[PDB]
């Protein structure tokens, strides 16, 4: 059943919202000001829990996808940036170090990739799972040699010019079709899982 | 003026953003303020012991200009024209602020001028410049604090407005906002009841009459 | 960033001299002008130091750090005091012929007011 | 297609997160000063006014066609290179700008 | 017809104040913050307007008033002061350029010449149309100027230390009868204007 | 008049009207330091620490007059130029400020 | 107290206090850095990732005895020398660390 | 009647508990970090309050003691030295001198002495109205002193070391007996007197 919501009361504590989210299993969140904005369907990752996500994933894990592992650390790098996110507001940008500059970084590219869909189905907006998990498998990996760089020495900005052509690739998944790759996931992503690390041993050094 | 109904969610998350804003303010503030004293008292010194060194070479440099006979002093300041120690800046992030810092080189464009050699007259003035160029050398590395101890001196009175501006005038309006809507609110419930059971009374009387 | 590689002078003869022999200042070829400034204590007027610390601070923008005797620094203080950057850097010393007072120093002054 | 373009969505897309963004630097700026704002958010303080003052203000008897009123959106489009903007299909965005 | 209402609510959230004010086509706000400062009738630009007000002042123009063109400004300059206001209280006045206290300085003298017109005489509690004109046109014409004036050279302090007697001068105008001068425009406000030219020159000298 | 001036009112509108910019020039001083503050608010900060301790200050047993009140008021509201003392007539103003 | 040791209410007074200090201490992190970071603090820093990690981490069928509760508390605690857990009697102390 | 009271619907500005402070004559506060401290009523001089004082201060002065004068001068040193604490962060140490730092040390050996209590001793419990007398003329007497030492030239810290011995022994009076001068009389106190005025010889030279 997937079922729509919205207040009725006049307020946010409604009892239309309150006692269907008690008898709900999955919640997935979805802010107004963000749909408007255009990041339709919109997602609020600390107003939201599904109970069934753990059988699901181990069924997604079994059949190819590494998928249980890359779920948590998503939702991890989106909950850090909440906390970055007053920070930045207030004081500013120019006292945040290079880990945490990077959180909001790779933040940035899963906001821009999942949250907004382009079109009906124009420019690809039907993901299949396979692509989905390829589409974070690219961010995710990216974030751990991200977060070695500038702890093994490397400026947030350096940084940035140095990952440059894989960083605009897992920038542009969303256009990409997984159907002139194999049919579910593209040969294009299992090449940019090579090209991280070709690129990250160059920058490194 | 503040909204009729339901400001108490965004108005609770308002008073949260309020708060944890003081704390972490009067925190950066707190490291600001408590690096600034050690270099209060670092400079203090310093600054006799930039002044001691300087005159006594400075004493040794007059002494020499008169046994020389005449002002040689005018003579130096025009035929140099190029400087040894220069100095290139660099950023040092301390305390969450971005202060300049001065790292000196030393180049080696002059290290003997025409005014340092003259016969006799001239061993004079070369043991003079040797006292000043080892004494000097010291003061602008010492210089080097004062730069950043500016920028620091700034930035402290502008934090220090902020965690005073977020206490006095946003959390106490923000505690009148938040109090004036929620019994708004609360009133309309109960009179809402009120109105239906008062109305009940009378229905039900009706009927058990007829 | 670089942008500054001068260290400049306001002092009286002995003082100004003895800094340049150790190498920190020198004279623009260009503009026929020193970045150091003579002076002699009573003799040499309270305008004319008046004008070159504007020449300093507001027409170089390659001083990277303005030294100043602070007998001298007291005769056209205001100057000294309202000048509040770090570009350049104001660096009271200890005049010759003088001790240590805290207070012939701007940025100590500034200090004692809010840590 | 036919009396209206096809840039037309992703253009409103645009307005709204720039416009947004302003608003939001506005009120920062307020409190605790400008040393939480950012050369982006001067850009997009920037463009708070130009909306407000050329898109919003009009008469109450000049009449426009549509073809126009996408034509002047642009204009206040153009002070964020094509980098910053991603509120519209880069395909379309090579086009019209 | 010309009706009071008040609170009821300690607000104008409440039923009585928002039915009235539904209905209304002159509106005249209520601000308690002004009225400490000892000003009545007091109100505010954001709290008030009146729907007449366009074709009322082509009629006032008429009579001899440049009313149309300064009832504009008399809106926008009472508007940019409150924006600005709000970041010298909680920022401070010193991350602010010497052009916004200007805004600030014209609006003040505003503040006190207009809204408090409770009066204590017969002289002070009447203000005919002429007199309304003299008194508006005389602060944005030192707005203008005194801008200018601080922007060719000439810090704030020296400008707001040498104009000084003057804003006192258009203070107690409204101490003094209307039935003098020409008629309802006094000789006190038609010197005013060559008092402020010559102000102008010494000002940016 | 014959038991109260008739510039008892008017006095009580300059004493009202200060002790506001005086609260509020205090509420200044709080936030901005009195380095930041302007020559106005530091006038009326000095206003506003006079009238607690004196004016709204008596004893509990002490009896005052009208005629005496005014002339403590005349006192402390001498604190200010004739520019800023606007809120009472030239006329009376000139004999007291 | 018999199937539970007699430092489990000391023991609770060290890890509210610590933990408190915590939240507050990565805030800190977050502007200052670590370059001018107070070192209590920084000790507390890393007190709240492993109070979360592994005291607060636990199987789904992972049992835990009180005694073996009491233990892993004070493993967390053993990083702070004896001067930064001053709430406390040198005996208890002495013998739990 | 002592009653307490709690939040009610969570908010302590609710009609139960504004209606009783308008009530009460008597007001003794609870923190909860006071109460971690083991100062046990958790109040300092603003979290309390009593209208009760005016009438009780005359009662006990007629008793005996000296009551009235010592009590006032209790709260001003309380309120003093938050005061004092507040300068210390904003304006610095240079507004602060050892005048102030006796101060500070006052209020602390007050807060010790009096606040805290848990009932460690049966002496620390049941302490005449007497021996409360008594408590504070030590505290108050070693004020003035040391003030005045300061000024004809000494130290805080000086201050601190040389007073030493009788600043422990009445720190320690709630342990010691209150039978120790007679029944309610307590000798120590008697004989601090003349300890105090040797020892300002001491810590002035």
């Amino acid at each position: 059943i997937v079922a729509a919501v919205s207040p009725a009361g006049g307020d946010f504590s409604d009892p239309v919202t309150t006692a269907t989210l008690g008898i709900t299993q999955v919640f997935w969140g979805l802010d107004k000001k963000l749909a408007q904005r255009k990041h339709f369907p919109s997602i609020n990752t600390s107003v939201s829990y599904s109970k069934y996500t753990n059988v699901l994933n181990k069924f997604y894990d079994s059949n190819y996808p590494e998928f249980p592992v890359l779920r948590d650390r998503m939702k991890e790098i989106l909950s850090n940036a909440e906390e970055l996110e007053q920070v930045v507001q207030l004081v500013g940008k120019s006292a945040l170090s290079d880990s945490d500059k990077i959180t909001l970084d790779v933040a940035t590219l899963i906001k821009e990739d999942f949250l907004q869909q382009n079109g009906y189905s124009t420019y690809d907006a039907f993901c299949p799972i396979w692509k989905t998990f390829d589409m974070m498998r690219a961010f995710i990996s990216y974030h751990d040699e991200a977060q070695k760089a500038v702890a093994n020495g490397a400026n947030w900005s350096k940084l940035a010019d140095s990952t440059g052509d894989v960083k605009h690739a897992v920038s542009s998944s969303k256009f990409f079709e997984p159907s002139r790759g194999e049919k579910e996931v593209h040969g294009e992503f299992e090449k940019l899982l090579s090209t991280m690390q070709e690129r990250f041993a160059e920058s490194t050094d | 003026v503040f909204p009729t109904r339901m400001t108490l969610g965004l108005m609770k998350t308002k008073l949260k953003g309020a708060n944890q804003g003081y704390s972490l303010l009067k925190r950066k503030s707190e490291a600001l303020t408590k690096r600034f004293r050690d270099i209060t008292k670092r400079i203090d010194d310093a600054k006799q012991k930039m002044g001691r060194v300087m005159q006594t070479a400075a004493f040794s440099l007059a002494e020499v200009s008169y046994a020389t006979g005449e002002n040689i002093g005018y003579q130096v300041q025009e035929s140099v024209s190029t400087a040894r120690f220069k100095v290139r800046a660099r950023q040092e992030n301390v305390s969450g602020v971005y202060l300049s810092q001065f790292e000196s080189y030393i180049d080696p464009e002059i290290n003997d001028f025409r005014l340092t050699g003259l016969g006799r007259g001239g061993q004079q003035v070369q043991r003079a410049k040797e006292i000043y160029s080892r004494a000097v050398e010291t003061l602008v590395e010492l210089a080097s604090l004062q730069t950043a101890f500016i920028i620091l001196d700034e930035v402290i009175k502008v934090t220090n407005r902020r965690v005073n501006a977020i206490e006095h005038v946003i959390i106490p309006r923000t505690e009148n906002t938040i109090a004036y809507i929620n019994s708004e609110l609360d009133e309309l419930d109960r009179e809402e009841f009120y109105r239906l059971k008062k109305v009940q009374e009378k229905k039900q009387n009706e009927t058990a009459k007829l | 960033a670089e942008k500054r590689t001068l260290i400049a002078v306001i002092a009286d003869e002995d003082t100004t001299t003895g800094l340049l022999l150790a190498g920190i200042g020198q004279i623009t070829p260009e503009t026929q002008e020193k970045n150091f400034f003579v002076y002699q204590e009573g003799k040499t007027t309270k305008e004319e130091i008046t004008d070159k610390f504007n020449h300093f601070t507001e027409e170089r923008d390659d001083i990277a750090i303005l030294l100043i005797n602070q007998h001298i620094a007291e005769n056209i203080r205001a100057r000294v005091d309202s000048f509040t950057n770090a570009f350049p850097a104001i660096l009271e010393i200890p005049s010759k012929d003088h001790p240590y007072d805290p207070e012939k120093d701007s940025v100590l002054k500034r200090v004692r007011k809010l840590f | 297609e036919g009396m209206t373009r096809k840039d037309h969505g992703d253009v409103s897309n645009q307005l709204y997160a720039k416009y947004a963004i302003g608003k939001d630097a506005a009120a920062m700026k307020a409190v605790v000063g400008e040393e939480a704002l950012s050369i982006e958010d001067k850009l997009s303080l920037e463009f708070l006014e130009k909306f407000e003052k050329t898109f919003i203000t009009q008469g109450a008897y000049e009449d426009r066609t549509v073809f126009e009123s996408l034509d002047q959106a642009w204009s206040l489009l153009r002070i964020y290179p094509k980098e910053m903007l991603n509120r519209i299909s880069p395909k379309i965005l090579d086009e019209f700008y």
